[PDB]
RNA sequence: UGGCGCCAAGCGCCCGGCCCCGGGGCCGGGCGCGACCCGCUCCGGGGACAGUGCCAGGU
RNA sequence: GGAUUGGCUCUAAGGGCUGGCAGCCGACUUAGAACUGGUGCGGACCAGGGGAAUCCG
RNA sequence: UGAGCUCUCGCUGGCCCUUGAAAAUCCGGGGGAGAGGGUGUAAAUCUCGCGCCGGGCCGUACCCAUAUCCGCAGCAGGUC
RNA sequence: CGAUGGCCUCCGUUGCCCUCAGCCGAUCGAAAGGGAGUCGGGUUCAGAUCCCCGAAUCCGGAGUGGCGGAGAUGGGCGCCGCGAGGCGUCCAGUGCGGUAACGCGACCGAUCCCGGAGAAGCCGGCGGGAGCCCCGGGGAGAGUUCUCUUUUCUUUGUGAA
């Protein structure tokens, strides 16, 4: 068993100070450093407690060298809203625009009784 | 590094300006051509041995070629 | 009885044309071998004309009252109907199931679709159908 | 009803440039209603008391 | 407040994979029995003395 | 092959009269003001592939402890 | 609006006018918080993720952008041509596929607005993956061999992207 040692002049076992084991050509153990497990976005719903499918999760300054498809899904709104929410803003402006266009229609009504 | 898989994209390739040299490499059950670009390494890899020395003299003829022995 | 007819408007609710408003030019209610739900043909428009209006001239017009129409067959359950229904005539021969086993003649009937679409536009005539919905 | 909403529409009155046959066409600007007018404190709440300065008595 | 505890030789029970069964692999456990030693067996190490009451918090 | 040890990823639950950072920086979306060309040698525009150039300044030896630190010291102390 | 340079083309440089609009307050404050991007092999008396070798990678820049590919090249009509294919008029063309989750190598767009990541406690249980340990063998080299021991010990690998 070889027990082995930082790289780094960091002795503290601090959130940026993560190794892990690996082997080297030459036979030995040896400390890589491993990057913060990035997330993927959250949808702007702000109900759904999932995150969104189809955008890859790493950090966010990556995300300047990514390129455009693999930030976000062909939708509107899509890469930063859910589709489940989509669907059911969709309904909702539809159908408030029925439900005032139909109270228009019956204050008119009024108004000629009137 | 980037493999090759195909035959004629590593002509191709090999005869860009970029391309520095060409190496040949030889061991048992394969042969491997390294060319060496600006950002990669190209290797392309045949399994039998007609091809490759058939191909051997098919570099353009200004690239520099080195026999790994 | 049934309301979903081949002359119905309906707003499009799911996939890559989301919020678009269409056409149905050919509805089968009971699903087909390939196909066990119920669905629909239908004739969208994917880009919307843009706001026109006074003080432009008429080449500015006829740059932007432009449409970009989609073809498709989608489920009832992406479908969203509404009360509404415009009469413009789709040709059936061109517009029709069989057009999704190639790309060349999905071109003509895209085109045809986008031909009347302007034709009917340029009219004034549901001019609900040519204004985009705001969500 | 866990939607959207800005960066004017429209109307009216002037002006410029280009082209064609004083008229028409084409392109491009300005102003005003839309969005009422006039005024002396930004709106409210207190106010000649709060408070402050200096004296006097008590503690 | 009691009993047992070692060594050795066994038995029984507790599973997976493939094609009520058959074959092939297997990881530590638990219980019971016999034999045996100059009664010795948590053999070194590790490892709570106990009970009846009073005062105070 | 293993309820074996360490690290790491993930799922799930418990506790709070405790609810457990900010900013730099980066990205997506909604809108649709603008721009391009009149059928071509196509144009504007490209977060795609390859290619070209550069990355200045300061620290970097060793001890890190019953002898390189602090206790007057090669101090049975202390020091993450 | 005014002037300059570059084949004064088109753009750059300004100077003036019109137009557009918040800041949470200058600035400092972490070698354990946030913070893009380098690994393997070799080398010294004393230095190595720093030197050499070999493979990478991030950010920034570029009049003419250096280049490919995408934007893209279709349809209608009158034709020629037996056809293939080639002419003359019109019309479109800021990509495409999947019912959907979404996918494809890119796939115009400003002021403005919304959102996300950065960006989150302690403890418990379980599962996956590595490193280590363990068992049965093949090698290679060592140890014991008074008797026995197919024996005992060491070693048996692959980076980042
Ligand atoms: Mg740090
Ligand atoms: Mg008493
Ligand atoms: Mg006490
Ligand atoms: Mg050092
Ligand atoms: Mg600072
Ligand atoms: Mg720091
Ligand atoms: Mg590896
Ligand atoms: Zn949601």
């Amino acid at each position: 068993v070889q027990r082995l040692t930082y790289r780094r002049r960091l002795s503290y076992n601090t959130a940026s100070n993560k190794t892990r084991l690996s082997r080297t050509p030459g036979n030995r153990i040896v400390y890589l450093y491993t990057k913060k497990v990035g997330k993927a976005p959250k949808s702007a719903c702000g109900v759904c407690p999932g995150r969104l499918r189809g955008v890859r999760a790493v950090r966010p300054k990556v995300l300047m060298r990514l390129s455009k498809t693999k930030k976000h899904v062909s939708r509107a709104y899509g890469g930063s809203m859910c589709a489940k929410c989509v669907r059911d803003r969709i309904k909702r402006a539809f159908l408030i625009e029925e439900q005032k266009i139909v109270v228009k229609v019956l204050k008119a009504q009024a108004q000629s009784q009137k | 590094p980037r493999k090759i898989e195909e035959i004629k994209d590593f002509l191709l390739t090999a005869r860009r300006k970029d391309a520095k040299s060409v190496k040949i490499k030889k061991n048992k059950d394969n042969v491997k051509f390294k060319v060496r670009c600006s950002r990669y390494l190209y290797t392309l890899v045949i399994t039998d041995k007609e091809k490759a020395e058939k191909l051997k003299q098919s570099l353009p003829p200004g690239l520099a070629v080195k026999e790994l022995k | 009885g049934k309301f979903m007819k081949p002359g119905k408007v309906v707003l499009v609710l799911a996939g890559r044309y989301s919020g678009r408003k269409a056409v149905i030019v050919k509805n089968i209610d009971d699903g087909t071998s390939d196909r066990p739900y119920s669905h629909a043909l239908v004739a969208g428009i994917d880009r919307y004309p843009r706001k026109v209006t006074a003080a432009m001239g008429k080449k500015k017009i006829a740059k932007r009252s432009k449409i970009k129409s989609f073809v498709k067959v989608y489920n009832y359950n992406h479908l969203m109907p509404t009360r509404y229904s415009v009469d413009i005539p789709l040709d059936k021969t061109v517009v029709n199931k069989d057009v999704f086993r190639d790309p060349a003649l999905k071109r003509k009937a895209r085109r045809e679709a986008k031909v009347k679409f302007e034709e009917r536009y340029k009219t004034g005539k549901n001019k609900w159908f040519f204004q985009k919905l705001r969500f």
